[PDB]
């Protein structure tokens, strides 16, 4: 039961698979797009003390990874490299495939011995960690990451495409 | 439809996308002349359309909780075929 | 059509399955406060009805030499897609 | 060439999707399922001297895994640690994803010097060997397991799903 | 349609596909009994149909670029879903 | 943009879906196959001094792999051992999966030291690497590979497949 967003002279309205009429016509696979947009286009808070204070550890959950195509310039993007007080890694490494935000203006890196407890980190809200295309539901070590959610669309058929219009960083301690 | 909930919409989208069809200029293609991991990318702006801008900006915080169950259940790892099974699932309801 | 060869059949079916449709209660989306990996499944009973079940064991017991072959050819060292290629392979016949 | 089962007026049949008349309508991806059936339920004996020696060791085949979806309750489940005389372990390590049986009212834990001979474990009658939602052609070590088989259905449409009706471990040594 | 145009062409073609639906024997099917990885093959030899074979061997010249501007844009470590999209594609054109 | 090359009266021609009129028609999805062919019938030379040429380094391009059904035999193959001159692996690894071309008439050990100056190694003409049923775009470490791109078809229908019709190494040093 994932919405799934149509687009017809630049309005828009959610739409089950089932409801479309046939005006919305999809006529080609390459109409269907996924967005993820970073969250702090919704007025979050971004500066470090508030952002760790959302990011929070637990265990027997296992990781998932899900795939989006295109998404948006972050002001703000972080990377951390917390350790346990004996000198463990918490987090995990990155896996393969997972390489980093492609789009920061701002990027912090957090570091420090703060005591995790827990197998993994996870988003407290709900919302996803955004790597260059594949969103996750945990952090990995070393790599940047925006916070962000993803929408799924069916896109106008034109003869431009859609995604065609009018084409630093700081470190701080932690504990 | 839609209508935003949640402070200090941000009208703008700078978007960036990597292009399906690809530039091929000459040997650009080949992998071993073509640019790195960081280069493949394309970027515009939809300027001051917040009309269509805050409405999928709501979608997104929306279709969160539907996307974390399904995650929940499948046994995969990476996914990628959400959008393929909605392809099918269009096909299927049509006679 | 099919007919029960094994020597014993048992008629009951105790199921259990992950559930991805509908809305969970206030916060339980989210993965931090969500279930475990052990507790996410929901059970039971089709109770006395051998009719049905007898039919699943035989299928299930016939099926497995066709769907040891197809592994054997694919070479993807895990397999989500042939329910998938089934839906296609049902639209095409009747395009 | 996989057959496929379709289910009427509470009853089963046997098409391939060559044969599928408009009556069995198929209107939804949901109806596809596939079902994970254990050997207990066909008769088969399930003490450990006699679950032994329906698995063998071989060598130059590749292990594969299916998902399936839906499974059964298992009475008898099986876990494993096969040690080679020198030492060695025999069985591979579980790959990231795989996982125990979620539901089992007795786990036999087995243990021993072994003389395995191989580099993977295989059922000597065509069985499946099922982990969580993915059923394996291969023992792993560690993690329990129920023998089984896999199943595809149509289910019919219904306003509940069809699967929504009516809603200790002991150590033995070996050689 | 094509033409060749590479400085030499191999009219013959030997060709090692693998089969899904062969007539296994009684228990050639188990794994622990059936034949190595060497040994799923089979082979055979499209005599003299330079018509066919010339025009083949072009056309792979011609789909590399496509192919590879493809993968560049793709997360997937591995790709099996090609011919799935099309066959996707196929039918959702026939609107 | 991927062609796809359409079969009838044992003629070939190029047509995309979006022209794929029903006299072309489609049934079933066993007629979609994807054939790998080697260079070596296009006349490339093969020889070893002329074959590594052909082979290069580079880093920050992440390697890709795609599958493909059907293949050609080989005259030549290659293997590969290179080593930096302080005795390390210049090449990756083979992830699993990979298992070398299955039918080389004949094979081509290459190993040697040599000024590695890359991650990875790639083809300079855009060619993929066959390894088994998998084409890469990189040089995997110890396995066999034949030179060779992929193309993709629709087989005529026939009672009779358009496959299954009328059904030794050398060790050289480098430096
Ligand atoms: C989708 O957007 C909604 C807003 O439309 C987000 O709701 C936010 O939810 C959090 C909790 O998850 C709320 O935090 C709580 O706020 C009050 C402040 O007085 C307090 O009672 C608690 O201490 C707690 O912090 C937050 O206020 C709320 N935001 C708004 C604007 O109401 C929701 O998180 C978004 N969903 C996703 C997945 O991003
Ligand atoms: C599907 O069900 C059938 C019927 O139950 C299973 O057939 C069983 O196959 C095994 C292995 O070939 C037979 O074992 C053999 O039995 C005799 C002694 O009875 C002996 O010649 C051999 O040493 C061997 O153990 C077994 O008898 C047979 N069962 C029956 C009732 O005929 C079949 O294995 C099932 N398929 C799957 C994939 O589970
Ligand atoms: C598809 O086939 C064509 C030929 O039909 C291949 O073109 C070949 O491309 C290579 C690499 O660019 C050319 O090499 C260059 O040639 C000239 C003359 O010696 C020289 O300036 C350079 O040193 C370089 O070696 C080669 O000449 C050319 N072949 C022909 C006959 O023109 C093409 O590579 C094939 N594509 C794939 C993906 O295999």
């Amino acid at each position: 039961s994932i919405p799934l967003g149509v687009i017809h002279n630049s309005a828009l309205q959610v739409s089950d698979v089932d409801k479309l009429v046939c005006r919305d016509k999809l006529s080609s696979t390459n109409q269907l797009r996924s967005v993820g947009l970073n969250l702090e286009g919704n007025g979050v808070a971004t500066d470090v003390p508030s952002a760790t204070k959302r990011w929070g550890f637990r265990s027997g959950v296992p990781p998932k990874v899900v795939n989006y195509e295109a998404g948006e310039w972050a002001e703000n993007c972080y990377n951390l490299e917390i350790k346990k007080p004996d000198g463990s890694e918490c987090l995990p490494a990155a896996p393969d495939g997972i390489r980093g935000f492609p789009r920061c203006r701002y990027v912090h890196k957090v570091s420090g011995t703060g005591p995790c407890a827990g197998d993994f980190a996870f988003h407290k809200e709900g919302a996803f960690f955004l790597y260059d295309r594949l969103a996750s539901t945990v952090i990995y070590r070393g790599t940047t990451f925006a916070e962000g959610v993803v929408a799924f669309l069916i896109l106008p058929q034109a003869k431009k495409d859609f995604f065609s219009s009018h084409p630093t960083t700081i470190r701080y301690q932690a504990t | 439809a839609i209508v935003n909930a949640q402070p200090k919409c941000n009208p703008n989208l700078h978007y960036w996308t990597t292009q399906d069809e690809g530039a091929a200029i000459g040997l650009a293609w080949i992998p071993y002349f073509g640019p790195a991991a960081e280069g493949i990318y394309i970027e515009g702006l939809m300027h001051n359309q917040d009309g269509l801008i805050c409405g999928l900006r709501q979608l997104a915080n929306e279709t969160t909780q539907a996307l974390q169950l399904f995650l929940r259940a499948t046994t995969e790892l990476r996914t990628f075929s959400i959008l393929n099974r909605k392809a099918i699932d269009f096909l299927l309801q049509r006679w």
